[PDB]
């Protein structure tokens, strides 16, 4: 039966939330931090549409960031727990069939109007319907709807789907008077189309000038409901924080070096090793951090992701040997300055990584699923190939093209070809920027050794981001970043639903069976125990297939920034809270 | 996001 609600100001999904309720702020922000000062930041690509949920168009993380907000705030300094933000506290009951939350009486839009249940039921079949990632995220939730003044109670299709409650806390709350209302050309609003109408949200900042695909200004507001909400206390202080787009990320560099741009993320070892050679970088002027804050606690997978849609990519056997001929070593040592580190599981720096044999629970999991799985998960641990040496080299090569033998491609004439045809084995790697090209052309030229006509196809952002929502590539340079908590997004990175429907996250066209049951067994998981010990059987099954060629990562964010901005004296442990915890020493100079 | 050489 059902029992007086018992009231939460916060939800983990792992282990207790480190604050109580009545907290007054988060223990690594200034509380003193100034309002004040301009902070100009950089971002890839272009944008088209302010349009905060709908998976069309090109639209600036800056709006859902700083302009729209959840029910619920993630405390940076802990692994899943999030607390009160729009939502005062969250209510459920002990088999987890809903969860209500109730809505703080003090938050308003920023033309006065209060949030409401409306709002958020509004936010709710709107994130599902328009956006492909929130439509799957949240297909246990069948409703949301009104049960109170100040509350929003979802219902769930099944008990005991332990994260639900949390991760209904991450969605954006939409103004439905907005959304439903008119423009001022007199033209009804629309949400499921783009738009370039700056967008009205609860947030911190809104939009207060933009110079349409090139630059958008975000003003902090001194009427934010929310500013001295203990979640926000010693956070959202830059007065100004301006976006400039670049399509050429040497460009965005040369902007950031001459003091344009404040703040640069680093993604290459090479660049982060050679491209500092400039006045401010010797004056202190320039300050250079690695952070492996918002790494931990994260498994990574990035990899050259084959799409298995298409015939060419089909046998596990082509696949396999395309790792063959990758040489992660020569890679390594010639090109990255031994920056990296090879990825050998889907959750590769987590304690969710397979590794050895399969023993206790995990095997009982495999073992009901025997006759589903590849042989090789109770047989073989997962390894890469290693080229130590140029005999090694060849070598691997010579087991690449055995298992293109075997998946009937033969040699003829040095190229590969399809025994039975004499059509060349040959594809194209999609990549979003040049940036990629010196990466990607050594493994190019590996499998063009082997007879293999791969060929690097760059395209821009804009081009890059419609190609990976039809699927239209061959092969990507892929990355899934997975938390703590394995959970209800995980079928939309290899679940069978996902393969046909446009917009997913399965880029590789995974379907399987035994797939699918671990996925359900992970998202129904009912304890910890449970959880680490069905995903770890997930990760050995998905490697055991050979889906994707692994490539590899780092533990820590490259970051330089310019020294006129001011961070926390510690960043919380497991992010940097950037830029919201920052601040600017212009502004506190007075 | 992704890391390059
Ligand atoms: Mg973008
Ligand atoms: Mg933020």
């Amino acid at each position: 039966m059902e029992e007086q609600p018992v009231w939460h100001h916060a939800t983990s999904s792992i282990g207790e939330p480190k604050y109580k309720d009545g907290f007054a702020r988060f223990d690594y922000v200034n509380p003193d931090a100034p309002k004040g000062g301009e902070l100009r930041l950089s971002e890839s690509g272009t944008f088209d549409s302010f349009n905060p949920i709908l998976a069309k168009g090109e639209v600036a993380t800056g709006v859902s960031s700083l302009v729209f907000e959840t029910l619920l705030k993630s405390a940076e300094d802990e692994i899943t727990t999030s607390y009160g933000l729009l939502a005062e506290g969250i209510s459920y009951p002990d088999d987890i069939s809903s969860a209500t939350f109730r809505l703080r009486a003090e938050a308003k839009w920023a033309d006065g109007k209060p949030v409401t249940p409306e709002d958020v039921v509004f936010s709710f079949d709107m994130v599902k319907e328009h956006n492909p990632l929130f439509s799957n995220y949240y297909r246990h939730v069948i409703s949301a709807e009104k049960t109170g003044e100040r509350d929003v109670t979802f219902r769930f299709d099944e008990k005991n789907n332990h994260e639900l409650p949390n991760i209904l806390g991450q969605f954006p709350i939409l103004p439905k008077h907005w959304w439903e209302g008119q423009d001022a050309k007199g033209s009804k609003r629309d949400i499921s189309r783009t738009t370039l109408e700056p967008v009205m949200g609860s947030g911190p900042y809104k939009i207060a000038s933009f110079q349409a695909g090139g630059s958008i200004r975000f003003e902090l507001r001194d009427d934010y409901w929310g500013k001295d909400l203990n979640v926000n206390v010693g956070r959202y202080n830059f007065r100004t924080i301006n976006y400039a787009f670049f399509s050429d990320r040497s460009v965005q560099f040369e902007a950031f070096r001459a003091g344009n741009v404040d703040f640069y993320q680093d993604n290459s070892a090479s660049h982060w090793a050679t491209a500092y050679d400039f006045p401010a970088m010797k004056d202190g002027r320039v300050i250079r951090e690695e952070i492996e804050n918002p790494l931990r606690a994260t498994g990574i997978m990035q990899a050259f992701v084959p799409n298995m849609r298409r015939e060419k990519f089909k046998d596990q056997r082509v696949r396999q040997a395309l790792n063959y001929a990758f040489d992660f070593e020569d890679l390594n040592r010639s090109l990255a300055h031994n920056a990296f580190q090879r990825v050998d599981s889907y959750f590769w720096g987590t304690e969710l990584a397979s590794s050895g044999l399969p023993e206790g629970r995990e095997k009982e999991i495999l073992e009901e699923l025997k006759d589903k799985v590849p042989a090789a998960v109770f047989t073989t641990p997962y390894k890469n190939p290693v080229n130590g040496d140029p005999q090694k080299v060849r070598d691997n090569l010579r087991k690449a093209l055995a298992l293109f033998k075997e998946a009937g491609y033969e040699l003829k004439g040095s190229r590969l070809v399809n025994a039975k045809t004499g059509e060349p084995f040959s594809f194209e790697i999609l990549l979003s920027n040049p940036t990629f090209e010196r990466t990607v052309t050594p493994f190019v030229n590996s499998v063009r050794k082997i007879g293999i006509d791969a060929r690097i196809r760059t395209v821009d952002d804009s081009q890059y981001t419609n190609r990976v929502r039809s699927y239209d590539y061959d092969m990507i340079y892929g990355i899934w970043a997975q938390t703590l908590v394995p959970g209800n997004e995980q079928s939309d990175y290899w679940g069978s639903a996902s393969v046909n429907q446009p917009g997913s996250r399965n880029y590789a066209g995974i379907a399987d069976p035994a797939i699918d049951e671990l996925i359900r067994r992970i998202v129904f998981a009912p304890n910890r125990e449970e959880l680490v010990a069905t995903t770890r059987a997930l990760d050995r099954v998905l490697l055991a297939h050979h889906y994707v060629v692994p490539l590899f990562y780092s533990k820590a964010l490259r970051v330089a920034y310019w020294n006129h901005l001011a961070r926390p004296k510690e960043l919380p442990y497991y992010g940097m809270d950037f830029p919201d915890a920052w601040w600017s020493k212009n502004t506190a100079a007075k | 996001g992704s890391d390059v050489a």
